[PDB]
């Protein structure tokens, strides 16, 4: 399912070397590291990132995102 | 289209060249202040150049008086010199495709790229020196060069024309720091590392500040503008985008109210996941 | 064969780790992790890729690509 | 805990292969090379960051950071 | 030998994960892992690189590689 | 010790798995893949860097460098 689409609102990388962005209003996090560098520069340069999960809970993983300059 | 840089003073070069700015480019809506602009070069034909005689090296004075630089319009690069008296075009063998009239031509095995004339010059335009004496040693070794291939001396001599006419032309900056030279006091002008950096970007800030919308500031590469003042100060005429392209077709990315050329940050927003690029060697 | 040539249209992180772009109206992935930065990187300055594969249709691996100053 | 929130001052590589940072006029500095070039980014695109660790003493460790655009 | 000195006209990954630039109008691969993401952002900023290696035909491999402001 | 600061004027990878950058003039090398990244984007945003160890002197290794804006 889309879980949230919009503007990456801020990111965070995290103790145990999670990746967590906020996006839609909502959280989420990541454990796969190469989505950091990606995710960092979708926040800087304003793309629309879609989060895509089976479950689209608040606070929940996802390892599937989409990106879009608009 | 002919005009003169005249060398006497710091008022007479500052109008020279801002007389050549004005009749060649119009400014940017956005960028301008008074008549203190920067100006993008008006649209003409590929091979309209425009000449510039060179005047006032001995200031007020009608002497070293048969120098004429060939400037292509518009790119602002120069295609060769002409000795006036021998009525002699030496061209660069980049510049083929301009063509002057009236004028015997020489067409120059060596080309006009600062690789090549620092080579050739055995001068690095970094910590380069340029006063006025320098200048008028440029100008005997132009008005003695003779043949098809530049030697030390010419190319020394066109790093040195080409900077404090072409380039100043470009950039208010070098305008500034080399025209202190031309005062009575007669001190030297040293080429800056930062001076250098904005020549090689020309292209780049040309594409980029047509954009400019009144931001915070703006990053080219390694050149960094904070303020409209700074800006200004620095940029006097750009290339018209409308060698602006290096690859992809979206000049820039709004990032933090910073107008950041698109290339850039896309050259360190490339990177992998450190731990996997250094452990997968 | 030289399959599509074009920008990216979008980008999409699979589940898989393996990384999909859409170039001239047709999706393509590749399981090489190199080219997930490069990739992006393209996608945000509007740079021309040339994807290149055994099969040409919307779904299609590729592991070799070119990018272009088009 | 937030112990320091605002844009990178300046950056450090150091010999241990640990990354330091300025911020806030405090110096942190973190063990995870992932945060390296993510760091770097946020500093020089002028990203507010934010600082979180058990211990906020200018010197110490952090495995913990936010990054906000304008 | 210095083989080629100039800008990146096309990059382009390879399928046995080298990584080609054209470079004067000749084609130099590399294996050095390292030289990717440092090459595309040659190419993305219109970097003049020198290519330095035993062969300059075009087809040559190389691992040294100078990156120029000019 | 401080034994260089300023923008790198050049940086170069070598064949030995050295990676050299000029700055203020002279020459220092590091091994670190860590820093290719990272001193080549100070080199391309011309970042102010600061090249420190415990013994500075031309041609020498270096770890540890400081990044600033300017
Ligand atoms: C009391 O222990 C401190 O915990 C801090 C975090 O609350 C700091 O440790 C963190 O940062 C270190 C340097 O990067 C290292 O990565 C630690 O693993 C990390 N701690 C946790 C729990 O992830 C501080 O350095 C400690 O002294
Ligand atoms: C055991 O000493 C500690 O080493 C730490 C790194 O392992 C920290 O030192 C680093 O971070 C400092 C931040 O104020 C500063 O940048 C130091 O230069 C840096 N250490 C080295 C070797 O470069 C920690 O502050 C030390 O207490």
């Amino acid at each position: 399912a889309d879980c949230a689409k919009g503007k990456i609102e801020f990111s965070k990388y995290n103790e145990d070397d999670t990746f967590t962005v906020k996006v839609d209003g909502k959280e989420y996090w990541t454990s796969r590291w190469n989505l950091q560098p990606l995710l960092q520069s979708a926040q800087l340069t304003g793309m629309t990132v879609t989060i895509k999960s089976s479950t689209c809970e608040s606070g929940s993983g996802f390892a599937e995102v989409q990106f879009n300059n608009d | 289209r002919e005009f003169t840089i005249d060398f006497s003073t710091q008022q007479s070069y500052v109008s020279s060249l801002n007389s050549i700015r004005t009749e060649i480019s119009t400014p940017l809506e956005h960028i301008s202040q008074g008549t203190t602009s920067v100006s993008v070069i008006n649209h003409t034909p590929p091979g309209s150049y425009f000449a510039v005689d060179i005047r006032g090296l001995d200031v007020y004075q009608a002497r070293f008086d048969h120098l004429r630089l060939i400037i292509e319009q518009n790119n602002l690069y120069v295609a060769g010199f002409v000795n006036t008296a021998t009525n002699t075009f030496y061209r660069f063998s980049d510049f083929t495709h301009i063509s002057v009239p009236g004028v015997t031509t020489v067409s120059m095995t060596t080309d006009s790229s600062y690789t090549t004339l620092q080579r050739v010059a055995a001068l690095e335009r970094s910590g380069m020196q340029i006063s006025r004496h320098s200048l008028v040693s440029s100008y005997l070794a132009l008005m003695e060069f003779s043949g098809n291939t530049m030697t030390r001396d010419a190319s020394r001599a066109v790093l040195r024309f080409v900077t404090v006419t072409a380039e100043a032309l470009r950039f208010r900056q070098i305008q500034r720091e080399f025209r202190q030279a031309l005062s009575e006091t007669a001190p030297v002008y040293t080429m800056t590392p930062g001076d250098v950096d904005l020549t090689l970007n020309w292209g780049r800030i040309s594409n980029v500040l047509p954009e400019y919308r009144g931001e915070d500031g703006v990053r080219v590469g390694r050149i960094s503008f904070n303020n409209i003042s700074a800006i200004l100060g620095t940029v006097a005429v750009i290339l018209n985008c409308h060698e602006c392209q290096i690859t992809g077709d979206r000049p820039v990315i709004k990032i933090n109210n910073t107008l950041w050329e698109s290339n850039t940050a896309a050259a360190f927003l490339n990177r992998k996941s450190q731990f996997l690029y250094t452990t997968g060697k």
